């Protein structure tokens, strides 16, 4: 895909899928870990780790 | 934080704990880093937050 | 001007709720988890149970600690804010020992 | 099979672990039936040691 944030939801798939096993620092408690990996879609919703 | 530029200025005990207790934790330490000099008293920053 | 609960009751910080793992529902549930996984990996407790029912055993009770429940948030942090606001539209008013 | 060997020692693990009230029964109460039995019966008892 064209899509320019496709890296990020390939991450964002894998910290869905590892919850409770692993966690990592996200950003805020908004977009959280558990938080479905679809709607970041933006350079702003990068997570810092 | 630069150092060179907040060498001498009080730091804050709560946000400090707090930030140490949180990224040990990984729990979405970031929004502490902005509390963490203080100003015009250690407990006002706290409440008027 | 004050109710009494038996569970410890943080309030939430959002608007929008989602899953995490850190309140004394779940921390219970994972211990009694946990006990239950030392009682089964023993085998002088069910000899009986020879290889891949004992592994299966913990991989079932490893799974039910981590299933994707909402109930022990909600009790956290929402339920008590329903109670609050329910309890003096009663008629009969709360009568709480310690 | 090794398999079935230690599996049905569990059987006999087990079948010694039942519970049951019989035994108790033989030593406290049994006794003391055949002691209020024994004076009203036509043939008293005939006893070798």
């Amino acid at each position: 895909t064209t899509d320019p944030c496709a890296p990020v939801k390939a991450f964002m798939t894998l910290a869905n899928m590892m919850v409770g096993f692993e966690t990592i620092p996200m950003d805020n408690q908004i977009y959280t870990q558990s938080r479905r990996a679809s709607a970041f879609s933006t350079p702003h919703t990068w997570p810092r780790c | 934080y630069p150092i060179s530029t907040y060498n001498h200025d009080r730091v804050n005990v709560f946000v400090a704990n707090a930030l140490v207790g949180a990224f040990l934790s990984n729990q979405a330490f970031y929004d502490l880093l902005p509390l963490l000099i203080v100003n015009d008293t250690m407990i006002s920053d706290l409440l008027g937050t | 001007e004050v109710l009494l609960l038996p569970i410890d009751h943080q309030p939430a910080n959002v608007t929008t709720p989602t899953l995490d793992f850190t309140n004394e529902l779940t921390n219970w549930r994972a211990r009694v988890c946990e006990l239950m996984k030392n009682l089964v990996d023993n085998q002088r407790y069910q000899p009986g149970w020879t290889q891949s029912l004992v592994s299966s055993m913990r991989g079932t009770l490893g799974k039910l600690k981590l299933i994707k429940s909402m109930t022990p948030m909600y009790l956290q942090q929402l339920a008590p804010v329903e109670l609050a606001v329910i309890a003096p539209m009663l008629p009969f008013p709360p009568f709480q020992v310690p």
